[PDB]
């Protein structure tokens, strides 16, 4: 009979998890500030890792990896990839990006830009989307935050029927043993209105966020296409499968990113242990080449997959540590 | 990389290896504090004995 | 040669003092009766071990140390211990009634009645010094004496010995080995009052020492004897440079220079390896690379925390046994390629190494196995602030309800000193953060 | 570090006598006062309760008080009757008639100075007196009235000394007279002010235990006192025997009492035993822990589930796996952390002594500072008001010079004590 606490109630994912735990009748929820817990569903900001693993006779576990923010924040991600030999500046699956600070690496970004003057070579960048630096670097001084500038992929793979843009979301679970588990079910957050490569002010057809579009729901319910359909499309349209054309690259990128920061965040020989659910966002160009967009440290799930995914978390990340009285995951071996 | 300040002797040796370069109260103040706390133990004790006297 | 005086305050300080001086004698070949056949300069000398020992014309080598406790039971075991002849009666000061785990009682009430006596007995040693460096002060955070009287003593030493340095060996409170609840109060209170009176303080969490004794020495439930003999080994590693020939950390001033850039942030993290059980039948001796790599495992640290998520300001490696600079540099080179070691931008990323060819001496019949090589790393990492965070949280929980406060107020202390001390700790935690991220 | 013992009244002297009977056996002291044991751990802390009298004999640092000679004559002719110093027998003749006023204001006032002379003579002999302890009932006249009078005058002459009590609470289940709630309410008023620790020994609980658990058809005061002496031996174990626990009464008080007025403890003991009926099956450590936390072994008829523990202390005795002790102790907390306040970190502490009590090869003594103790005072307050609203039986008191106002005040302070416990139960 184990105990746990909840310190982020805006978490749609772990709200489902806390519920499932209670339903087993072998887990009891405590208050926010009760330290005598076995599990902690902690907050997103300033989680007190320093106070974990100091309760005698209590094996403590937390649903967040300390230091994982370096991967799950755009400014840190670019810095991580460029400075890490494991990934390097010659990274093939990450769009070239640069860190820009308001009034740093700005004069360097121009070096690549000064060459783009060659012409006949696509030149559009994102923070929003524009074709020239002058206006790009003029609005990043108008919010006051630290923003990243990245090469916009001008020739994305476009779904038919519709001529639509789309991004892929993969959910990855890393347990206490740092086993990397890819959820077999992903989702395509697609565009409903056709992709217009002319001008990029109208960001309804370019930004494929589930919220921005809320022609919604024309093709697929909720503007969300899942792997079974998307796979069938690739077979019929492009004479290939999802596993071959895209997923091998996805599995490669996920495995490369986490293995890189493993020595920095691993809780192998620590006095407390950690697991965490990640949300990798990918992008496919017209030549079936996968690109990494970003990583989410506190991802939300698709409505259909909440039940299956959340149950999976309890199985391999919680019950693995706290046992009770075929798998929906793909283990990325290393 | 760079080893420096190497000093050797019979009992052992010491050195330094660099990998990358960079980028009170007075005595009276004390005894006033202590005595300021003593008078308060005596005030508290006085009010106790007063209370017990009533 | 410059002398060093050791001050042991409270039960923890005294009993650890015993473990250390016991070990020192075995290392320097000094006998329980205080005789040292090795020393040919009878009745005096200019040697390195004279830093911790003075000599009598009769050839006895006496510790430059003073034991102080507000209750006699612990020090009484020194008076009748195996090293009873070693010490001088005036070096052992005992009260009648302890501080009852009350900082205010140790500091104000009882402290006032014995502080002058202690300073007088300390002055008797300082007069026998040709050039006193300063003091090494052993005590617990938790005890009323170890916390209360120590802070008072540290204040007076800064008045009567302004130019002299002062180092701390402080026992951080752990529920595993404590029947006290008010420890968080005493720790915050004594840290606040002592902070600017201490140049360098080595904290030791009983939690860490406890688990090391269970994990590595296979001791089911460590006693204080088990903890202390392990602690004494660490302390020995840290003070070895003051008692032997060398060029690294030869005086107390050099501890501040090499480990403490910022005065307030003067709490270096200690990490020790290897810890091997004497009851371990078969043991494969560990190499320089293996023991050095172990200095970056949290399980070997004197305080459990995660240096990966902080920044280093300094780092010293202190080896004892079969070690040469070659194998050390080779070890460092490998370790950095695989581990997270961030230094603050305004510091050089490097290590000050010290080696003593004589391997670590072990207490006969003790729990530790003899080894061919051992190492103690002294790294000033911001990650040690986790220990302050834990402590300050426990403090805030109790003080929000003013629990147990009446005990302190009843001894003449102001409730305001609680908030003053807590404010200081809040500033300290933020100082660590500015440097750390 | 010596402790001066006082026992006042019938109840106080009878539980006190058995207390000395029990620990005198543990320390190997015979009724004559001569040591006859095997271990020497029985002696290196025997100065706490015994003065080493001339002729190689140990004499209890105990003072026996009463306003009638009846009970004290029984002590003197009891098993360990001679062990006590004859000069320390201080008694009157008139009695107290179960009247708090007589014990506190008239009959007792006449005798109290005589008692203090004996307290003084004992204290002056102490190298370093660590505190006083009193055994008494709160339902009678002498132990209740004169006891709280003594406490008041000891605090006057020794204001910086620890003053604790082992106080027997009255219950209708085991009642001598109807005015027991009056005497109890008046006494609690005193204990809240002038003691550091009061071990609440409820006769209701002692009766229930003897009947429900121990299966005794009609328990006597002797049966009730087997539980008291065993508990008292338990809480004093770490004071009387050497161990890694280096604490005097003051240090123990600091760690157990977070608020000065809330110092009323629930004692407990395991395994529960009938006198004479000895034990064959030794309890496993899990069983000791489970029982001492169960309400059925509590000596204060309070349900700890109706409140929250501020602090808890547990003294295990006998040879056992101290690892297993921890694991089981750490288990109770981690199972029911809702009944422990979260704003006092690590408020459950444990100790082990190698020497078990007689008859048992291992045992556990429970000391709980629970807010549930308010149920005890609530009970007394109900019984109090039931009579006081009609001013019943009050003439016994006003006849001794007391005014109704003093009853109203005493009632108010105890109702405040209840509201205080309720404050932290909601924190
Ligand atoms: N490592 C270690 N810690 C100890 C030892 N003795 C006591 N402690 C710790 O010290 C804390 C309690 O303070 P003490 O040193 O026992 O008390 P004190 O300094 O004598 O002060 P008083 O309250 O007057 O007794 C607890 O957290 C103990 O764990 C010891 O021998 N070794
Ligand atoms: N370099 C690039 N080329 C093309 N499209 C890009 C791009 N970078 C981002 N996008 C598009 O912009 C959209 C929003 O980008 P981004 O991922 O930064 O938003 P976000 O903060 O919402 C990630 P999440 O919602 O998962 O936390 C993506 O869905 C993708 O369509
Ligand atoms: N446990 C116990 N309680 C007693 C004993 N004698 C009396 N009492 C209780 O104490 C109250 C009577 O007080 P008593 O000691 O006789 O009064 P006193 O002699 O004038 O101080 C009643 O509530 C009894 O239940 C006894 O021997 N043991
Ligand atoms: C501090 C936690 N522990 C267990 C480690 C503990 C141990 C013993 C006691 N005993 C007493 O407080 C007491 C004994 C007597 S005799 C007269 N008054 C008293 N008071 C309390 C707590
Ligand atoms: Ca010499
Ligand atoms: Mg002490
Ligand atoms: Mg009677
Ligand atoms: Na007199």
């Amino acid at each position: 009979m184990y105990t746990f606490v909840v310190r982020d109630e805006n978490s749609s994912v772990y709200a489902e998890v806390s519920r499932l735990l209670l339903a087993t009748g072998q887990w009891k929820r405590l208050r926010k500030d009760n330290p005598r817990f076995n599990l902690m569903l902690g907050e997103r900001n300033r989680l007190p890792f320093g106070r974990l693993g100091h309760e005698p006779g209590l094996v403590q576990l937390v649903n967040y990896y300390r230091g994982a923010d370096k991967l799950c924040r755009k400014a840190s991600l670019v810095k991580l990839i460029k400075t890490s030999p494991e990934l390097s500046e010659s990274c093939t699956w990450f769009p070239e990006s640069y860190v820009i600070y308001p009034t740093d690496e700005r004069e360097v970004f121009l070096a690549a830009y000064n060459r783009r003057r060659e012409g006949r070579e696509g030149n559009v960048w994102i923070a929003l989307i524009s074709s020239e630096a002058s206006e790009l670097l003029d609005f990043i001084d108008e919010q006051g935050q630290v923003h990243v500038i990245q090469k916009y992929l001008e020739k994305p793979l476009l779904l038919e029927p519709g001529h639509r843009k789309f991004d892929i979301r993969s959910w990855v679970l890393v347990d206490h043993l740092y086993n990397i588990y890819l959820y077999r079910e992903g989702v395509l957050r697609t565009s409903s209105e056709p992709y217009n490569s002319a001008n990029f002010q109208d960001k309804t057809c370019h930004l494929t966020n589930h919220c921005i579009q809320k022609n919604y729901g024309r093709y697929e319910e909720g503007n969300e296409m899942f792997f079974e359909e998307f796979n069938q499309y690739l077979m019929d349209a492009l004479n290939t499968t999802l596993e071959n054309s895209i997923l091998l690259q996805i599995k490669h990128i996920i495995r490369s990113c986490l293995m890189c920061i493993e020595p920095a965040i691993s809780t192998k020989h620590l006095h407390y242990q950690s697991f965490q659910l990640f949300g990798f966002d990918f992008m496919v160009d017209e030549e079936l080449k996968v690109w990494l967009i970003e990583v989410n440290g506190a991802p939300a799930c698709a409505q259909k997959l909440y039940a299956e995914l959340c149950q999976g978390i309890v199985d391999v990340a919680i019950s693995s540590v706290f046992p009770l009285a075929t798998s929906i995951f793909i283990k990325l071996h290393h | 990389m760079e080893v420096i300040e190497l000093n050797k002797c019979t009992s052992g040796q010491s050195f330094e290896v660099i990998l990358k370069p960079p980028s009170d109260p007075s005595l009276e103040e004390i005894q006033k504090k202590l005595e300021a706390a003593e008078e308060r133990r005596k005030y508290q004790e006085a009010e106790l004995l007063k209370h017990l006297a009533e | 040669m410059r002398e060093c005086i050791s001050i042991h305050v409270g039960q923890a300080g005294v009993q650890i003092g015993n473990a250390c001086w016991e070990l020192y004698c075995l290392e320097h070949g000094i006998q329980p009766d205080g005789q040292m056949p090795s020393d040919k300069t009878i009745g005096g000398g200019d040697d390195s071990f004279n830093t911790f020992f003075s000599e009598t014309g009769a050839g006895k080598h006496v510790p430059r140390a003073v034991f102080v406790d507000l209750e006699p039971t612990v020090i009484d075991e020194v008076r009748t211990g195996t090293y009873r002849q070693l010490f001088h009666p005036e070096q052992l000061i005992t009260g009648k009634e302890d501080a009852a785990n009350n900082y205010a009682r140790g500091h104000y009430t009882i402290g006032k009645e014995i502080i002058d006596l202690v300073l007088d007995r300390i002055r008797k040693l300082a007069d026998q010094c040709t050039g006193l460096q300063g003091f090494l002060v052993f005590h617990s955070f938790g005890g009323g004496t170890g916390s209360g009287f120590t802070s008072l003593l540290m204040e007076r030493l800064s008045v009567d010995y302004g130019k002299k340095s002062k180092l701390e060996f402080s026992i951080y409170p752990a529920p595993q080995v404590s029947t006290a609840v008010v420890e968080p109060y005493n720790s915050i209170l004594t840290t606040h009052t002592t902070l600017e009176h201490s140049d360098c303080a080595f904290m030791v969490d009983n939690e860490a020492i406890y688990d090391i004794c269970r994990r590595n020495l296979d001791i089911e439930r460590p006693t204080y004897t088990n903890l202390n003999r392990l602690i004494s080994q660490i302390v020995s590693s840290i003070t070895a440079s003051l008692r032997f020939d060398g060029a690294l950390n030869v005086d107390l001033t050099e501890f501040q220079t090499n480990l403490v850039p910022y005065p307030r942030i003067h709490f270096p993290l200690a990490t020790y390896a290897p810890v091997i059980s004497a009851e371990k039948a078969y043991h494969e001796q560990l190499s320089v690379a293996e023991i050095t790599n172990a200095c970056f495992e949290p399980a070997n640290q004197m305080v459990k925390c995660d240096p990966r998520h902080g920044k280093y300001m300094a780092c010293c490696l202190l080896y004892r046994g079969d070690v040469v600079p070659k194998d050390v540099n080779a070890a460092i080179a490998t370790i950095k390629t695989k581990r997270s070691i961030q230094f603050v931008d305004w510091c050089p990323t490097g290590f000050k190494v010290g080696i003593n060819y004589q391997p670590p001496t072990v207490v006969p019949g003790g729990d530790l196995a003899k080894v061919q090589r051992a190492v103690c790393m002294l790294s000033n990492t911001t990650a040690i602030a986790e220990a302050w965070a834990r402590l300050d949280h426990k403090f805030d929980l109790m003080y929000a309800k003013r629990a147990f406060v009446h005990w302190y107020v009843g001894e003449g202390m102001e409730e305001g000193e609680f908030s003053e001390a807590r404010e200081d700790m809040a500033a300290l935690e933020k100082d660590y953060e500015e440097v750390g991220v | 570090r010596e402790i001066v013992h006082i026992q006042a009244g019938q109840c106080g002297n009878q539980i006190g006598a058995k207390f000395w009977e029990v620990i005198s056996d543990e320390h190997g002291i015979d009724p004559t006062g001569s040591y006859h044991g095997d271990s020497d751990l029985q002696l290196e802390r025997i100065n706490v309760y015994y003065n080493e009298a001339t002729g190689n004999k140990y004499v209890p640092r105990a003072i026996l008080v009463d306003l009638e000679p009846g009970t004290m004559d029984s002590v003197r002719s009891g098993p360990f009757g001679q062990i006590f110093r004859p000069d320390n027998f201080v008694f009157g003749q008139s009695g107290a008639g179960n009247n708090w006023a007589k014990g506190h204001y008239t009959e007792g006032a006449e005798l109290v100075d005589s008692v203090l002379d004996v307290v003084r003579k004992e204290s002056e002999s102490c190298d370093c007196l660590q505190g006083f302890q009193l055994t008494h009932s709160l339902g009678g006249g002498t132990g209740s009235g004169m006891g709280t009078l003594l406490i008041s005058k000891i605090r006057e002459e020794y204001p910086d000394r620890i003053m604790n009590t082992f106080s027997v609470m009255p219950s209708p289940k085991v009642s001598d007279t109807v005015v027991e709630p009056y005497n109890a309410t008046l006494s609690v008023h005193q204990l809240v002010e002038n003691t550091d620790e009061t071990y609440c020994i409820d006769n209701e609980a002692l009766y229930d235990i003897c009947f429900r658990t121990l299966k005794l058809t009609t328990p006597t005061y002797g049966d009730l006192n087997h539980l008291v002496s065993a508990t008292m031996s338990g809480v004093t174990t770490c004071l009387r025997f050497p161990g890694q626990l280096n604490a005097d009464l003051r240090k123990l008080a600091v760690n157990m009492v977070p608020f000065p007025r809330l110092h009323f403890f629930m004692p407990g003991f395991a395994p529960l035993t009938s006198r004479g009926s000895q034990q064959y099956r030794a309890l496993t450590v899990p069983e000791l822990t489970q029982q001492m936390f169960d309400s059925k072994n509590m000596m204060a008829a309070c349900d700890p589930r109706h409140g929250r523990y501020l602090t808890v202390a547990a003294i295990f005795r006998g040879r056992m796996s101290m690892k297993e002790v921890d694991e089981q102790m750490l288990n109770v907390q981690n199972k029911n952390s809702s009944y422990f306040v979260e704003w006092i970190p690590n408020n459950v502490k444990t100790a082990v002594c190698d020497i078990p009590p007689r008859g048992l090869k291992m045992s556990a003594t429970f000391i709980g500072n629970s807010t549930a103790i308010q149920e005890l005072f609530k009970r007394i307050s109900e019984q109090f008001t039931a009579m006081f609203r009609r001013k019943a039986f009050l003439h016994w008191y006003t006849g001794e010079g007391m005014d109704e106002m003093e009853f109203t005040e005493a009632e108010s302070n105890m109702n405040d004590l209840v509201s205080e416990y309720q404050q932290y139960q909601d924190a």
